[PDB]
């Protein structure tokens, strides 16, 4: 029965959010700023 | 009978009734017969005609530009230009066959395909 | 319970797959020839002859098939194999 | 234990596989990009000089 | 014993149980995530020889904006590029990680992994779904509103099939969910089920299916983002 | 009671007779009726024509739906061997 | 022990399903073959669907009218199943 | 006691189950090729988009009605058991 | 004794089965052809990527939408089973 | 019940499952081929004698299968495994 | 021991959800295969342009697969009403 | 009821489904195969020897969960997994 | 009436469904990727070559699904759920 969902749903959610973050800063805008400048 | 209307550019090369045809399409050969679907064609660059008539042995033709339409009476094959078999050269048609030159190559292809030698 | 009655329900289920089976395909195989035949005699309709013939062959082979099925109903349904 | 050295096996196959046949391709095909900018880089700027 | 499931190190706060192997999958994938991030930033570079980590970047980007603009321009929604790409890797990542050599017996013939794919499991599949569900439900509400979104999502593209419009909306997020679950749970147990062989016939089905799993979990990976940018597209028009 | 597990038996394969009858007819109508369907479209006059294997086609599937109608009158209302 | 009735009107059931099964499988297949050849047409020729609808209800016709034979025996697998003590 | 209610509601249940495999194969399949064919116009002929949507929405009408039919003819079965004694 | 409350669950699982072997025939074929007709045309027409997906959406949600409907029944057939006793 | 009983019913079950199986194979794949052959008849009639070569070459595949598919039913019904 | 009953039931109702789910993903991938290969013969340039729609067509059908999958678990490993 | 009844039973039945549904697929992979082979024929009488090359293939690939369907009936009907 | 003899007959039973759909997935699929190849070297004879890179690929999903089964099959023939 361990298909059932678990309080576990929520925690990882935080921790893709924070990522989310990051990508949101230094991975995403960084890019495409260098592929304007190219 | 259908009528096969053979029109090269500069004249008009033939025409008369014949029970059958056999041209090579870019999709594949196709076969016309007296109430073919009207329809239109490409014939690919290396393309030949068989007309098999009624009493009479069947024309092979060799086509550069063949161009096919066959309507609800007759089939008109518009063609850059044609050769009958009777009036061919083999050894011309092979040196030239397969040169590096794509239009060359076709045509001579062409050529010894109306020729029977494939 | 009385084992021919286990024996007969076996073999009433057995021979309805056959020939469900040998019908689902017959009525398939039969559609798919059909429309074969009808877009040749659309293309070109003096092949009419020259069309039939080879149909005919494709419903032997299929038909067949569909008649051995039935045919087994006989082997299935009557004459019960292994039947005590 | 065996299901372990047995594990251990496959993992090596796999990076055999990769390294032969699939780390050749990329590796090329990241380069290609590193000269294709490079030499836009060195374009520009011979440009800009001439 | 196949010994499917049962999450190992459980334990539970306020009430609430958590996995111990679920999420100590997620944060290890979410370290190598930001690692990679650390990298970039510290290789960034617009004037000279990018690094190979830029590349692969620079390339997800690319692409992810290739079909962002094609469905939607990023002047409209733009927040739906970083998005796409933090699901993308994200899933590949916690795709990849399994393919490491860290199976070791239970001591009773159910062999266990120290690192198991999160997606492997119901409660990670359903966080990513219901987040992008609310993600591009949120945007739907902010191009229109909560008046004329739920008024356009259930007439959608033709008003007068509507219940079959409702059952789109309600189950995408059940598909994007569990579609992970399925993918990433078949190779679980076939893991499993392989690790019943000993070493010298182990050896050969695993590196086959593992070598599958890598493409399996590439493409998988793939079409979520990619669905996921469909429905953002879907969700904000006229 | 062997009548029970009898009579049970042949209303499954009955009704599995049926439902066998009926995809084969289904299909079989489905695949000619398109194919004459294009035939019209693309030459609205060779229906007169078209028609005619049409009907020969259609004839030659759903009559083995209807050869397996027969079958009811051997699975449901004169089962073989009955107890 | 168990009456005869109770498995006889449970394997008349389940052939049932199996009738409405297969019939509704039919009957899906072709109507929506029968469609995409009238939707191909028409995209080819507009203006023939006036015609176009002539043979198509023919072929649905005869799935359709089909799909109500297997109807039928529902009521002969389920309302008053033979056989039945 | 072999509790004879219980073997017909298991027979009706799966004779539902049917009913509803059927009508899932046969609607998903019908609406597919549908589609197809849809498509297919479209790309072809795209300025029939608000024509071809009459003769699709009619194929559609005939599977999904189709469909529900079994819908109907399975509660039937399941909610309402016939035959039970 | 032979529990009546288990022979009516696994007539409800096997039933629910069926259930989703259809749902998911299916659902698999129709998005199958569906996808072929969207490549297709996509192929014929290089820039319809935006615009040939409406129709290619419709239909998609309709076979989901079938789909979806046998999912919800089959959930009903297992962890509520009408007539369960 | 008698061993036989069961093992003699499961058999004629199972026959029926192969014969379903076959029919349908044979029957549609025989079908296709069919149609595949009548549309190239139609396009061009005169490759008739040229194009039966491949095209019994598929029915050979096709029947193969189904036929070889029918041995193993026979073993079901006249040598089942397992007889008690 | 009605446990084993029920067991047997849902093995058997799990063995059939995988086989309609395998019937699924088998054809909708083999279908999205010839559409994409018949399209990638017809041109070579926009190879990516064709792959892209076909991914998609695949996480559908795979969707429909998996969900198949996923009731594995409920049908064979965790059986509602198990008791 | 004897257990090995029961068993032998389920597995004869299910060495039915297997080979039933292995029957189909060879048969209509076979079926498709030949019908795209004899189209091409039509399309390119040439083409025959370069066409048969990858055909072979796909129809090898066809056959190919044939025969491990095949080889299943050993496991089943001969080697019945969890005989008592 | 041993529950094991019931269970192991059902889990065979399983296994013969799963392999049976799978075998039909896998040869239905195979067959529909081998004649768009086949028709694809046929209209042009020298892509053959590119006409590989997306085949395969299909067929990497199309037979990965029979393996699958094939993996499921075992689970429920030597691995069967719920043995007790």
């Amino acid at each position: 029965n361990f298909l059932i969902p678990n309080g576990t749903f929520f925690a990882v959610l935080i921790i893709f959010l924070i990522v989310l973050g990051v990508i949101s800063k230094w991975v995403v805008p960084p890019i495409s700023k260098v592929l304007a400048e190219r | 009978d259908l009528n096969v209307e053979i029109v090269a550019v500069e004249r008009e090369l033939w025409s008369g009734p014949a029970t059958f045809v056999f041209t090579r399409t870019t999709a594949g050969e196709i076969g016309i017969l007296p109430r073919h679907i009207p329809l239109v064609a490409q014939l690919v660059d290396d393309a030949m005609v068989r007309v098999e008539r009624e009493g009479e042995d069947d024309l092979r033709i060799a086509v550069d530009g063949g161009f096919l339409s066959v309507t609800e009476e007759t089939v008109r094959i518009l063609v850059e230009n044609a050769q009958f078999e009777s009036e061919i050269d083999a050894d011309a048609a092979k040196e030239d066959a397969a040169s590096d030159d794509e239009r060359t190559a076709a045509w001579g292809r062409a050529r010894l395909r109306a020729l029977g030698q494939i | 319970l009385d084992p021919n009655a286990i024996i007969t329900a076996g073999a009433l289920i057995g021979g309805g797959l056959i020939m469900g089976g040998g019908a689902i395909g017959a009525g398939i195989g039969d559609g798919i020839a059909g429309n074969a035949l009808i877009s040749g005699i659309a293309r070109q309709p003096e092949a009419q002859g020259r069309l039939f013939t080879p149909f005919f062959i494709t419903v032997g082979l299929v038909e067949a098939a569909y008649f051995i099925n039935l045919a087994f109903m006989a082997l299935f349904v009557f004459a019960t194999p292994g039947l005590q | 234990m065996s299901i372990f050295i047995g594990q251990l096996i496959g993992f090596a196959v796999i990076a055999f596989i990769i390294v032969k046949w699939v780390v050749p391709p990329v590796r090329t095909l990241m380069r290609n990009q590193q000269e294709a900018v490079r030499a836009a880089l060195a374009e520009s700027a011979e440009a800009a000089k001439k | 014993a196949i010994h499917v499931g049962h999450h190992t190190l459980v334990f539970e706060l306020f009430g609430m149980t958590f996995n111990g192997d679920t999420i100590l999958a997620t944060a290890v994938t979410a370290v190598i995530v930001i690692a990679l991030a650390f990298y970039l930033r510290a290789k960034v570079t617009s004037t000279g020889v990018p690094s190979g980590v830029q590349l692969f970047w620079e390339a997800l980007t690319i692409q992810m904006r290739q079909q962002i603009e094609g469905s939607i321009g990023m002047k409209i929604a733009p927040f739906v590029l970083p998005l796409s790409v933090t699901i993308f890797v994200f899933i590949l990542i916690s795709n990849w990680l399994a393919v490491l050599p860290l199976q070791y017996g239970g001591a009773d013939g159910a062999a266990a992994e120290l690192y198991k794919a999160p997606a492997s499991d119901i409660n990670f599949v359903l966080a990513l779904a219901l987040f992008v569900f609310v993600c591009y439900h949120a945007a739907g509400i902010w191009r229109r509103g909560i008046v004329g979104h739920p008024i356009k999502v259930v007439k959608g593209h033709v008003a007068f099939l509507a219940p079959i419009n409702i059952v789109e909306e309600l189950a995408k997020p059940i598909s994007l969910a569990l579609r992970l679950f399925g993918n990433i749970f078949a190779g679980g147990i076939l893991v499993a089920l392989i690790a019943m062989f000993p070493w010298y016939i182990q050896w050969f089905p695993n590196a086959v299916w593992k070598t599958f799993d890598l493409f399996v979990g590439l493409i998988q990976a793939f079409i979520f983002s990619l669905l996921t940018i469909l429905y953002f597209s879907q969700s904000m028009e006229l």
